[PDB]
């Protein structure tokens, strides 16, 4: 194995506060109920670019590129 | 000719699957391999089947699929929202997006940063999560030498440490991708048998 | 190949015989010597309590299940066998054995049509009826959980061969045991000697150890009757008669002073033992059982003299217990 | 103790006048004479007694 | 149009959410803690997935434990009988299959077939399991995956496939000893590691006293129970009835509020702190799933934090 990640639980009180408020904020963020299809892209990207620098399926793709 | 067979997930549990039977024609040939999941476009055709009437008592026609395309389903059940044959391929526009978006200096730090970004911390597991995605560059000195050029990676961690979404995320981001459990897994399932 | 009006009549006549449990007891085995609250017990799990078909509630049982296990001297197959002459429906069987049918419903190949036919196991075949098992201490693990199951849901249900279906195997269990060794050992607990888990073991209304404990007198009493082999009793048939009639027409249902003796002697029993020296299940057996005794009488009303003989069968196996 | 085989059982009962009806008939003598009860006793000791003790 | 209107009278009253609680398995006697329990595992939790194919359970899993003879089986039957679909099965389990799926090969030139589990046939249901502290060890690995991840994953002689197992699992236990000994934690009175235990959402606890008035009182109503047959019975809503509610609950997809998503902060950071270990991430979930399926049972579309506050009692109730 070329890489070894220890991943440990740890009770702390920032650490704790930070997790459960971005748990929640996904978790809120993910509700299914918050051109059409143009519509729906556009409101699944704005969704997207919160949390995420790069669009998924062009990340996908720029990974499939760099490697082939 | 494929035999095409119902997906285990889509068939009701507890019950016998269905098959049909796909003719693919020239440029259509090797591009399905057996025990892949694919979707098949194609044309319901009926024939005249003697021996097919003859066990069934009925003047019953056998049916086949004609295929027009094919798209590689396996590993890939979170990407049925894209549209095309293919979802991993490039067009020369994105290729060029591709490139200005890898002169930026920050681009590694946006890589990682984009790896499973609904789980919150952990920024040593997405690391390494990214660069076995890339992967090295395989060698072979003067046709003597063989050296691997895969990264390999393990997580040992707690019961809640967000491990299971992390290789989900692995298995929707990678191009080919294989999910196996502990117990689930034989000695000849893996490998060949 | 090699009911009328009068067998009514002869059956209400055998009713108002006032020793009728005693000539029943002595008719299911007449050459079994000395096993009285045997065959009274063996007689009312062959009556039968009484079936409810509940809206709001589900489904309670009915059924009585009796383990006949003790030292392998006494007589204790020959009770099986009798059992099954009586009953008018069962099957023989021991556990983990080839020449039976099976416990369980499985998918077979029909040599014959070369065709999938789904065959029922004994236990499905017996429906309404005592399934005897003469071996119950060697068994498969999945026979056991087979078990198990229909002694808790009482059907079976399979999901193999493309198959999704469930059977009905609202039946009675009479099994036999044997101890680990060539004796049972008083000192260890009945569980210790059985060698059956204690989940399945709990689930018996009656549990009766019948021992071969070494007795001059005993002894030469076995003697002098074996010997002999080399009150009246009723005939097989007529028996059997009778225990389809009563299966078939009487439905016994508890009255208020029954209530108040059931709850009287729950309690009681309860207050004994800290130790628990009985559990809800020690209610439920015995409703099953004065049901049964009411139906024995051709009775449709339980009255206290059924909850006192319920009571007493209950405790006795308890005792030993 | 732990030498004996095992206890005595009416299937020994049931064994014993086999044995006697067995002797009877080679006998060819209707009665069952009491020597051929003490023969099949003692053919009973001396199958497992006679050798174990050895 | 009738049924409409027994609809709109059903949640116009003010205490409807007691009644159903009430109206859960009416053959148990006094043991309203555990149908308050299984009433919700059927309204259940939304179900919702991130923006890059991740799945965040939405199905609720209890584990009931408790001595001999304490109706540990009865509330089992109950939900067999009553929820649209679902199993019951053992831990013990006879078939090959067992609670998850296994592979089986026709004699000869026959390739490598799936057979059926107890968890796979309960998708989209609950699954009831009789004997959770026997299940095979195969299983007990095997469970890990089905219970937060929802599916099957085998790989197997030229076979290899995922399988579904959205289920809900309601399981019985018995104490590791013959009874619970109130004095060890519930960890040590149970056979089940860490990992298995912080997978389940609510844990339940029935205890088996002597009191003279306690048993007069169950023995009195088992009685009755066959001697007035249905009259003994006499739910505030039908099981009809319950079910038409239920499916209706089902719709609404609640969501937390502003006040809701602050408080819930809060309350989780200090259930951590009295661990300092039971508690963990899938717990902080655990309260968003009870939340919206008490949401559910009021059918009201916003979380508020009576709500949430509600859903830190039960998890308290299972330390
Ligand atoms: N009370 C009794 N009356 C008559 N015969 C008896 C009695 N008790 C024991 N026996 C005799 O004991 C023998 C027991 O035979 P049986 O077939 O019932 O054995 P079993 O219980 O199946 O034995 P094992 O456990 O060794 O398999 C029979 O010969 C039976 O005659
Ligand atoms: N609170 C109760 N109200 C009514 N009946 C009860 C109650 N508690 C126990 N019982 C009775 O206990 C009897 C036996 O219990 P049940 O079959 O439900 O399983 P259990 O013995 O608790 O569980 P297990 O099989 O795991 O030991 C049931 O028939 C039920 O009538
Ligand atoms: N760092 C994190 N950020 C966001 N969510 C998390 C994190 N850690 C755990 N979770 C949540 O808790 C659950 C953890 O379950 P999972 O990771 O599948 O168990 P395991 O770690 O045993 O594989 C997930 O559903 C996930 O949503
Ligand atoms: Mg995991
Ligand atoms: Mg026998
Ligand atoms: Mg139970």
């Amino acid at each position: 194995f070329d890489i070894l990640c220890v991943v440990r639980d740890l009770v702390d009180e920032e650490a704790d506060e930070r997790l459960a408020t971005f748990v929640v904020d996904s978790h809120v963020r993910s509700h299914p109920e918050n051109n059409a299809r143009q519509r729906r892209l556009q409101r699944q990207r704005k969704k997207e670019e919160e949390i995420s620098p790069i669009p998924q399926e062009l990340l996908m793709k720029y990974i499939h590129y760099a490697r082939t | 000719r494929v035999t095409l067979q119902e997906a285990p997930g889509t068939v009701p549990p507890g019950r016998l699957p269905r098959h049909r039977e796909v003719i693919l024609l020239a440029d259509l040939v090797d591009v399905s391999k057996p025990g892949e999941e694919v979707e098949v476009t194609g044309i319901y055709k009926n024939n005249y089947d003697g021996n097919l009437n003859a066990k069934n008592g009925f003047p019953v026609f056998a049916t086949i699929i004609e295929a027009n395309s094919i798209k590689r389903r396996e590993g890939n059940t979170a990407n049925e929202g894209e549209e095309g044959l293919d979802v991993f391929s490039w067009t020369e526009e994105e290729e060029r997006e591709f490139r200005k978006i890898s002169r930026d200096r920050g681009i590694i730090d946006k890589i990682i940063s984009s790896m499973a970004p609904s789980i919150y911390g952990h920024r040593d597991i997405k690391t390494a999560v990214a660069c076995s995605l890339f992967g090295g560059v395989p060698k072979n000195v003067n046709g003597k030498h063989s050296i691997r050029g895969d990264i390999n990676v393990l997580l040992l961690g707690d019961p809640g440490t967000a491990k299971s979404q992390i290789l989900k995320y692995v298995e929707k981001t990678a191009h080919r991708a294989v999910f196996a459990t502990g117990q689930g897994a034989s000695a000849v399932g893996l490998t060949a048998s | 190949k090699v009911i009328t009006d009068q067998d009514l009549a002869k059956i209400r006549e055998v009713a108002a015989r006032e020793d009728l449990y005693s000539l029943l007891a002595r008719s299911i085995a007449p050459s079994i010597y000395e096993l009285e609250d045997v065959k009274k017990g063996i007689l009312l799990q062959l009556f039968g309590g009484t079936n409810k078909t509940f809206t709001k509630g589900g489904r309670y049982r009915g059924d009585i299940n009796i383990l006949l296990c003790g030292d392998p001297s006494t007589s204790k197959s020959q009770i099986l066998q009798y059992v099954h002459k009586i009953t008018p429906r069962g099957v023989y069987t021991s556990g983990k054995g080839s020449s039976a049918v099976g416990l369980t419903a499985y998918i077979t190949r029909d040599v014959d049509t070369k065709q999938l036919v789904l065959e029922s196991g004994a236990l499905v075949l017996s429906d309404g009826g005592v399934c005897c098992i003469d071996e119950f201490d060697k068994m498969s693990d999945s026979t056991r959980s087979v078990l198990h199951e229909v002694m808790e849901q009482q059907t079976i249900s399979i999901a193999k061969a493309g198959i999704i279906t469930t059977l009905n195997a609202r039946s009675s269990i009479l099994a036999s045991a044997n101890p680990i060794g060539s004796r049972y050992n008083p000192n260890l607990p009945v569980t210790e000697n059985i060698d059956l888990p204690p989940p399945l073991l709990s689930r018996f209304d009656l549990v009766y150890l019948v021992l071969d404990k070494v007795d001059e007198k005993n002894d030469r009493e076995l003697a002098k009757h074996l010997t002999n082999l080399y009150d009246d009793v009723l005939p097989v048939e007529f028996l059997t008669m009778y225990i389809s009639y009563a299966k078939e027409h009487i439905h016994p249902i508890i009255t208020e002073a029954a209530k108040t003796e059931l709850v009287r002697a729950y309690v009681g029993m309860r207050k004994m033992g800290k130790r628990i020296t009985a559990t809800t299940r020690q209610l439920e057996s015995m409703i099953r059982l004065a049901e049964a005794h009411a139906k024995m009488k051709l009775k449709n009303v339980v009255e206290l003299e059924d909850v006192q003989e319920a009571v007493r069968l209950i405790r006795s196996a308890i005792k030993d217990y | 103790s732990k030498f004996s085989f095992g206890q005595a059982t009416p299937r020994t009962l049931l064994g014993i006048i086999r044995l006697s009806q067995a002797l009877a008939k080679l006998r060819l003598a209707d009665m069952v004479d009491i020597d051929d009860v003490e023969e099949a006793l003692r053919l009973v000791r001396v199958s497992k007694e006679s050798l174990y003790q050895e | 149009s009738d049924e409409i209107n027994e609809l709109k009278e059903m949640v116009k009253d003010e205490h409807i959410y007691d009644k159903l609680v009430r109206s859960i398995a009416p053959a148990v006697f006094g043991h309203e803690a555990v149908k308050k329990g299984i009433l919700l595992q059927m309204l259940g939790g939304v179900h919702k997935s991130t923006v890059e194919g991740i799945k965040l359970r939405g199905d609720i899993n209890i584990c009931v434990v408790g001595d001999p003879s304490t109706s540990k089986s009865q509330f089992l039957k109950y939900v067999v009988g009553f929820a649209p679909r679902s199993v019951y099965t053992s831990g013990k389990a006879s078939s090959a299959a067992g609670l998850t799926a296994a592979v089986v090969r026709d004699e000869e030139g026959g390739d490598y077939t799936i057979e059926a589990g107890a968890l796979m046939l309960a998708d989209n249901g609950i699954c009831c399991i009789d004997e959770f502290d026997k299940m095979d060890i195969s299983d007990q690995v095997a469970i890990h995956e089905a219970m937060e991840q929802q599916t099957i994953s085998i790989a197997k002689a030229g076979i290899h496939a995922t399988l579904n197992a959205r289920t809900s699992i309601l399981a019985a236990a018995n104490p590791v000893g013959g009874r619970y000994n109130r004095k060890l934690s519930l960890r040590g009175n149970l056979n089940m590691t860490a990992p298995i235990m912080s997978r389940f959402d609510l844990f339940f606890v029935i205890l088996d006293d002597c009191n003279e008035k306690i048993d007069t009182e169950l023995a009195s109503h088992i009685v009755d129970l066959h001697m007035k047959r249905d009259e003994a019975i006499e739910p505030p809503f039908s099981a009809e009835q319950l079910r038409r509610y239920i499916k209706y609950a089902r719709t609404f997809k609640p969501i937390l509020t502003k006040e809701a998503r602050s408080y819930l902060v809060e309350k989780y950071k200090e259930l951590r702190k009295d661990d300092a270990y039971r508690i963990t991430v899938r717990q902080l979930e655990s309260m968003i799933r009870l939340s919206e399926a008490i949401a559910r049972a009021n059918c009201v579309d916003e979380i508020t934090p009576s709500f949430i506050a509600e859903a830190y009692d039960l998890l308290r109730q299972s330390i």
